[PDB]
Parts: structure tokens; C-alpha cells; sequence
């Protein structure tokens, strides 16, 4: 399949100016064009024609093109405009073809400590012969995040499916594990404990079955 | 004063460029002779056509393009305005969007861009015609 | 305007309609993770042209009256598994760009059927605070395929809700969970309900969430 | 050394005439220049064509015929022997129920007698072809 | 509608060379055909390709052809050139034309005399309320004969429908003629007759109902 | 051999077939055309149809004619839609032969034997069928002629079997008279010896198609 060559992903500090190429297509005949696009929201048209931009789109979005380059502009950064993008051209009339698509990564943001909730298995779940903990992570900066359970002190690693961090509305990262456990243990253990860790440093939540919570 | 035909000049088009063709027919309409101007993106005639302009004189004219030498969808018109056995005047008006192709000053044509003008670096004319003038106007 | 259902057998024909609300309607589909796809395009003034890679599934039909166009993707395998997009272009060219794009569909193409979520109310941590703060949430488990919108209360409750992505356990089912940040003076007048909708399957479930006794 | 094209020459045929060609397309197959020949009834070339011979060099052949003015069943044939920037020899031998086309003296086409070959008072070579030699035997 | 000009008539003597001409026709452009047709026989082709005959076709029948004109030569006429020749032609190779027609009457051929055979109406004719005499004629040249009826010695000349006389296989002329009666006339008479006229010379043949023939 | 013969009602469409040889060997069964004969008149083109080219029409013809052809039946069909009073006509099918392409100014060699379509409002009469016995006369010599009557049919023509075909020489069937009425009748009548007409016994086997009427008189000498 044809695929225009793109960075897959970019760094750039607030207020400064990012630039992505769109080279290595089937350029010289025809033209360029640009879609911003956020993970689960449909693209958002950016520039088109090379030169000109469609209104609605902000002054900071410009674009310029020539041999066989392409090159989207953000002249000021802000924080929203982190996202993917993605250039688009035609490798003929009736063939078009679209770019790997570009993570913008907008730096400069203040680091941020997690968030941990933990839920004990329900009386439904328990009532349907099922436990299920659930160990939620939110408001975190950056992603990167361990999980460790416990049996009231002893490490627990089967049963266990831990997500990959995904940013929350507010551009920050959210993740969530999951440890499938019978009845028998949630009630034969006194309790149970989601030791997480980040940047290093740990916040654990621990849950009790026969004592409410 | 009569160019040879085929006529073959290097040139370049952008927004603005205008195509000045000026010749007679070489037969009577009934055997159907054909004119043709392609715009080529090398001076090699084999190389790919920006725009290609065939006329069927008094039957059609039809318009095409021709990307990494493989033809593309070709649009077909009717109108026919030239007439019979008289010098023409083709004009070939390159706009951002598309072309105007006017016959004496008159609207008969256009062909929306496939390629982008800028790529045309040869032009050839070449068929049963005669060719007196040729010239590009900015 | 996108619609059609999510699940399909390998070898069938599935499709996909795009709804036209206030010129040339193409087809764009994203495989998992991956960059974008050219599928086809459909014109109202011209007719359809197709890419080689598909030109053999792929079919391409409109219904003017209607001002509709379907897609039909013939002999489906697992392969076919991908995000599909319609987006509106305004002759048509292949560096033609698309101004309105649709919202989006997942479709998930492989012989495991659909399963009905088992959902379980998650009871809020029944300490009470001096100045507000109660986080209690729904649990979506054991659901295949994704994805899942919840809602909370029958979207009356947008405050602090945060609806978890979804694990693929290694059962081979995806779960999710979805949070509230509610405050934790009143927690006998306001009831809380997790309206979790599963589109596949077209289960509905609204689970009465409740505080633990104590 | 090049003859005018389109050329216009008076002449009659009948059963053992030949029409010998010696010429060089213009342009290359790739932009399909065609050839015609057409035998006209009239020295005036809006006369009937008795056999219409119009190539489309690199895709195919078609033959005809134009009966008071009206274009009759054409006959299309896919045969190329001609090479691409290559000179050619064209030679139209008149048989008593139908036309011998050869090329370069081997035999590619044939065309059976719509009008009997008496009627053609006129022979006209004329495409995007240049032109060497014309002959009537 | 587009048809070919040809005399209707011509008559030739036996032994004579006879010709028939196609005028107003599109010649010189086209070749030219010819077919003999007989009466009640299908057509036979006689000349085509303006010169050459087929098979089976004799060296008298020969064909010549110019500007707009085409003529059939028979150089040595028989009886049985006595026929309907058509010639045949196209405006253009999509589309074939045909001749008017012309009678050729070969003259010279031998005299014959007239046979008359008379048959009374049956019992069933009688028993179906009716009565037809049939007075048949044959083996007559020429054709021209004119038929008389009597009623017991009187002429009748009402009621009676004679046919147009036409050539037999045997290149003689036949004809019939048939008179409509009632049961009441052909009982209440003593008999009825049929005269027959040739050349001047006269046959006659009676019949009688109660009287067995 | 050709088939389908009959009467039509104007503004109707009738079919015509034309059968694999008819008389013909190694036939390649090539450039088959419909020629039609006006009563009394000239011959008419219809169509053609070649194996190398594809069909061809008349154009006052060209809307209303259609001929179609089923090589496995080694047959071909024309329909002639919106029939009038003026398609009455002896329809041939004819064969060319000559193995260059098919012009129009080509030859038929094979001619099929026709066939009679009477087109009018008018409908169909059967024929009133009468035997007519020998003459009661004893020779010296021997001569007996006996035949049949078809009063009263309407249209033409009628074929005249006589015996079921088992008798052909000397035999006459005579033409059909015009009344003012309008209507047709003839007689076939037959020369056989008088010399014995008690041991061969002759019956007159007369078939109207358009009516398809299918009447074998019995021939009997009268007794006297």
C-alpha cells in the first residue's frame, strides 16, 4: 500500500515553531494537503492547495511546498494543537495516498502526580461467583507506569491486565489493571493492596472484603 | 511563416499562461481530419502529458491526461465551433482550477487540473493541420 | 453521517452506509494503529474509480434519491478489521482534499461472536469527607468487541466522569470501567446509574450503583 | 527526397494492380499517429471512398468504405506488424473479390470489394506520416 | 421505395436473340445479378457478377452491364426462356434492390388444340343445396380463349367467373372456368354446355342430370 | 425447407422459419436473407443476416423486422411486427453461397420455395370439398379422367395430394378462380386408365392451411 513518508512523531516547546515534511511522494505533478486528526475524532482539514488555508482554521496553521517537499507550519504553539497529522497527495488523478500521519508532542507542561482510586469486587460479582479489582491511575505526566499487587504481603502477577496509558481530556495520561481473583481468596485474605509505581515514586490503595470500605 | 508540423517548443505555464495557436486544416471536414496539443512534461514526446487536447474536426473533441504514461479518464465534448475549411484561432487560457480553451474568443472548452501547470516543460502540435502561429502570453 | 453494524463472519459481505445532511463522497478506512487507506471514491456529477489493492472487493453504489452511497467490501477476512471514514470532497482528483470528514465506525472482522458485558456496579468508598471528595465508578467486563460508550445517569452527569479505555485481557474479551467525581455530602437522595451501551451487541445495561453497607 | 501529404494522385486500378508505399510515421506509437489511405471515385477528395484504409499505429486497423457519402460496416483488425519509428512499405494488391494489403511485402490484411475497383478514378495518401515514394502498378 | 426500372413486356420469336434491359439502377459502382422465375416455381439465378452464370445455366443466357444500365442477353430463345426475369442490384453494400419484373413471351411455339373436360355437380354438391359445372381447359396455345355456356340451347351468361390462362409444366397454356347453379336450375333443365373458343375454332361438351355420364 | 405459413390480422406479427439445408451439403450455413414478393409484383428485400459480419435491415422495414436464428436448430426466424394489408407476399428464404463476404449486390444460387402470407381483416373459410366421379363412359383404349372440387376456401393457396402423394404423373391441378364474391376455388383432376377402377381405388387428399383444414375425399365411380 502506498504511504507518503512522514515523521511518526514530534517534539516542540509551547510558543515555538514546529515544521513537518511531507516528502518521499509522488510529487512535482501534484498537490498537498493536511488533516489533523485526535485519537477517536475525525480528521480536521488544516491546508489545502499548498498555499492557501480555509477559514476557521487558525493564522498559526500555514503551509509551503516545492520539488517535491511539502511543509506544514504552526507558527505559535498552543496546547491543544497536540494531536497527529497526517499530509495527503496522489501518486495519480485516480489513485490518492496518505501519510503515516505525525504525533505533535507540546512541550513545556508541568509534570503531574497520580491519582488512585481502587474499587473491591462487588456483592453482584462476589454474587456471580466472579472478583474483580480494579486499580485506576489518572491526572499522571508522563505515561510510563508499573503495577504491582499484593496477597496482603505477597506479590501477585497472574490474573493481571494492565492497559497501556492513554492521555485523559486534559492532556494528561490515564491507565487501569485489572486482577481476576475467586471469591475464595477475596474472602481466605484480609485484604488487598495495587502498588503502583511512577517516575519512581509509589501510591498504593488497599481494600478489605469483610470489612466495608 | 508556416511553422513545421509536428511543432515542438520548450516551455513553461503557470497561473495566468495563455496557449496561442493559429492554423488551417489540411482537409475538408467530411474526412475528418484530427488536431491535437499535448502538454508534456519533458521534451521527449514518450514522456507524460500535463494536457492533452484531440479534435475530431466535426464530429467531437475529447481531452485527457497521461500520469506516469498510463491515460487517464478521458472527457468528451460535442461542441464543435470550428467550421469548415477556415483559419482558427486557439487560445488555451491556463486558470488556478482549470483551463479555458476559447475558439476565436469564444468559450468552448475547459478541463479541470490534473497536474499542476508548473509542470509542463514541452509543448507539441502535430496533426492533420496546417500551423501558421504560435505563441504563449502572459 | 455513518452507519452499519460492527460484526460480520469471514467470507460474508458487510457494509457501510454515509448520511448526507446540510461533491464527491470517497472512502477512507484506518487499520488498528496504522496510517491511512485509500479505499475508493464516488462522484455525483462523474462515476466511481477504485485502487488496485481493493478494486477486486470493493464496490461502490448511490442512492441519489436518498442522497446516500453504500460500500460493499465483499469475501471478508480478518484482514478487513479497520476504522472506516467517509469524507466529503468540495472535477475530482486524487490530491483532493476532504473538508467534512464522518465521525467514524469501528468495524471488527474474526469469528469469535459478540458477548454481553457482564457489568457490576462499584460501590463509592464509604468514608465521608469534610470537604467532598467521592470517586465510585461502573465495571464493564468481559465484552468483545470494542467499543463501548458509557454513560452516567442518561447523560445527565458530565462532571468529573472519566470512562476508562479498555484492556485486552488474556481470556480474549476487552473490559473497560468508567468513574464518576461526585461529592459525597448526599448519597441518599441522588441515585447514581451507569447507562453502559455495548453497539455490537446491542445489549443496554444501567446498573444501579449503590453504597456498600457498612 | 519527401513527397507533399497529404498526397492527391489520379489513378485507376483494376485485377493485378498494385499500389506500392514507401514512408516514416511522424510520431511514435506511443502517441498513436495514424495513417489513411483512401481511394477516392473523384479527384475531388469529398468523393466516395471506395476502400478506406485508416491505421492507429500501436493499438490496431480499421477498414471501410464511404458509399454516397454514408460510412458503411467498418471491419477492425488488431494486426501490427508496423515498428515503431520504423520506415514502412505498404503495398495494396487488387485481387478479383477482394483488396491484398501487405506490409513491407508480407501480407497483414485483406478487404473484399464493396464498389469493383473500376469506379476509383482517385488515390489519396494523407496522415501523420512522412512520404517517400508513391507508385501505381 | 427504392426499386429498379425494367420493362414489363417483350416478346421474341423462337430462334431470335432476346434482351432485357435494367435501367434507372446504380451500375458501375456495383455488380449486376439476374434470376428467372416460372409461375408457381421458386426463382432460379441465371447471371451474376454481370458476366458469369452458374452451374446448370446455358451459354445462351449472358449478361453485359454499363453506367447506369445493366442488359440481359439470351442469344438463343426456347420455350422455356418464356418466364419472369428479375434483375437485382444494391443502392449500397448494406442494402440489396430488385428489379420491377418483365414477362418474357417466347413467340413461334407450336399451335395446340384445346382439351374440355366437363363434370356435372355431384349428389353432394346436391345434397349441400348447390351446383357447380367445372369445364377445365389445357394443353392450349395460346392462352387467349374465350368460354361460352347454354342453357339447353340458350346462353348464360350471368354468374359465370372464368380463370386468367396460365402456362402448365409442359409450357402450355390452362385455365378453368366454373359456374354457380341451384339445385333448381340443374333439375328443372335438360341438360347445360360448355363452348370453348381457340383460334376460332369451337369445342363443345353437355351433360345431363338424370342421364348418367 | 420452409415452415410457417398462414393467415394474419392486421396489426399482428407473425414468424417465419427457414429449415437446416433443404437440399444442400456441406453447408457452412452462411449469409442467410428474407426476400418477399408482393402478389403479382416485384421481388422485395427484407434482410440479411452473415456469419461474418452481424445482420443488416431495409430501413422502411428496419422498425418493424426482426430475424433471429438458433444455430444448434440450424434455423433462422423473422418476425415482421405490425403487419398491414400490403406485407401480403410469397416470402423466400435464400442462401448465398459465394465464399466472400456478403455485399448487396450478391446473388442467392439456392432458393427457398416460398410461402403465401395473406394479411387482411377478413378471416378464414374451409374449403367445400366435393370428389368428382370418373366419366360412366367404357373405351376401347382406356381413359378415365376423375378429380376433385375445393369450393369456396379463402385465402390461397391449397396443396393437392392425391392418394396421399402416391400418384404424380399425368396429374393436373388446375388455378383457383376469383369470384366477385371474393373467394377462391380450383379442381385437380388426374389422367389414369380406364381400365380398371375397382382394384385401385384413388381418393383426392386436399389440406387448406391457413384454415388447416385437412379433407381426403373418397373417389368413387358413380353407379348407374
Amino acid at each position: 500500500q502506498p504511504v507518503l513518508n512522514q515523521p511518526s512523531a514530534v517534539s516542540v516547546s509551547l510558543g515555538q515553531t514546529a515544521r513537518i515534511t511531507c516528502q518521499g511522494g509522488n510529487f512535482g505533478y501534484y498537490y498537498g494537503s493536511w488533516y489533523q486528526q485526535k485519537p477517536g475524532q475525525a480528521p480536521v482539514l488544516v491546508i489545502y492547495k499548498d498555499s492557501e488555508r480555509p477559514s476557521g482554521i487558525p493564522e498559526r496553521f500555514s503551509g509551503s511546498s516545492s520539488g517535491g517537499t511539502a511543509t506544514l507550519t504552526i507558527s505559535r504553539a498552543q496546547a491543544e494543537d497536540e494531536a497527529d497529522y497526517y499530509c495527503q497527495s496522489a501518486d495519480s488523478s485516480d489513485n490518492p495516498v496518505f501519510g503515516g500521519g505525525t504525533h505533535l508532542t507540546v512541550l513545556g507542561q508541568p509534570k503531574a502526580a497520580p491519582s488512585v482510586t481502587l474499587f473491591p469486587p462487588s456483592s453482584e460479582e462476589l454474587q456471580a461467583n466472579k472478583a474483580t479489582l480494579v486499580c485506576l491511575i489518572s491526572d499522571f505526566y508522563p505515561g510510563a507506569v508499573t503495577v504491582a499487587w499484593k496477597a496482603d504481603s505477597s506479590p501477585v502477577k497472574a490474573g493481571v491486565e494492565t492497559t497501556t496509558p492513554s492521555k485523559q481530556s486534559n492532556n494528561k495520561y490515564a491507565a487501569s489493571s485489572y486482577l481476576s481473583l475467586t471469591p475464595e481468596q477475596w474472602k481466605s485474605h484480609r485484604s488487598y493492596s495495587c502498588q503502583v509505581t511512577h517516575e519512581g515514586s509509589t501510591v498504593e490503595k488497599t481494600v478489605a472484603p469483610t470489612e466495608c470500605s | 511563416s508556416l511553422l513545421p508540423v509536428p511543432y515542438t517548443e520548450a516551455a513553461s505555464l503557470s497561473t495566468g499562461s495563455t496557449v496561442t495557436i493559429k492554423g488551417r486544416p489540411l482537409a475538408c471536414f467530411l474526412n475528418e481530419p484530427y488536431l491535437q496539443v499535448d502538454f508534456h512534461t519533458e521534451m521527449k514526446e514518450e514522456s507524460d502529458i500535463v494536457f492533452h487536447f484531440q479534435v475530431c474536426f466535426g464530429r467531437r473533441v475529447v481531452m485527457n491526461s497521461r500520469e506516469y504514461g498510463a491515460w487517464k479518464q478521458q472527457v468528451e465534448s460535442k461542441n464543435m465551433p470550428f467550421q469548415d475549411g477556415q483559419e482558427f484561432e486557439l487560445s488555451i487560457s491556463v486558470l488556478p482550477d482549470k483551463y479555458q480553451v476559447m475558439v476565436n474568443g469564444q468559450s468552448s472548452y475547459t478541463f479541470d487540473h490534473r497536474i499542476k501547470p508548473e509542470a509542463v516543460k514541452m509543448v507539441q502540435v502535430w496533426r492533420d493541420i496546417s500551423l501558421t502561429k504560435f505563441n504563449v502570453s502572459y | 453521517q455513518e452507519s452499519g453494524p460492527g460484526l460480520v463472519k469471514p467470507s460474508q459481505t458487510l457494509s457501510l452506509t454515509c448520511t448526507v445532511s446540510g461533491y464527491a463522497w470517497s472512502w477512507i478506512r484506518q487499520p488498528p494503529g496504522k496510517g491511512l487507506e485509500w479505499m475508493g471514491v464516488i462522484a455525483s456529477d462523474g462515476s466511481t474509480y477504485y485502487s488496485p489493492s481493493l478494486k477486486s472487493r470493493t464496490s461502490i453504489s448511490r442512492d441519489t434519491s436518498k442522497n446516500q452511497f453504500s460500500l460493499q467490501l465483499s469475501s471478508v477476512t480478518p484482514e478487513d478489521t479497520a476504522v472506516y471514514y467517509c469524507a466529503l470532497y468540495i472535477s475530482w482528483s486524487g490530491w483532493s482534499a476532504y473538508d467534512y470528514w464522518g465521525q467514524g465506525t469501528q468495524v471488527t472482522v474474526s469469528s469469535a461472536s459478540t458477548k454481553g458485558p457482564s457489568v457490576f456496579p462499584l460501590a463509592p468508598s464509604s468514608k465521608s469527607t469534610s470537604g467532598g471528595t467521592a470517586a465510585l465508578g461502573c465495571l464493564v467486563k468481559d465484552y468483545f468487541p470494542e467499543p463501548v460508550t458509557v454513560s452516567w445517569n442518561s447523560g445527565a452527569l458530565t462532571s468529573g466522569v472519566h470512562t476508562f479505555p479498555a484492556v485486552l485481557q488474556s481470556s480474549g474479551l476487552y473490559s473497560l470501567s468508567s468513574v464518576v467525581t461526585v461529592p459525597s455530602s448526599s448519597l441518599g437522595t441522588q441515585t447514581y446509574i451507569c447507562n453502559v451501551n455495548h453497539k455490537p451487541s446491542n445489549t443496554k445495561v444501567d446498573k444501579k450503583v449503590e453504597p456498600k453497607s457498612c
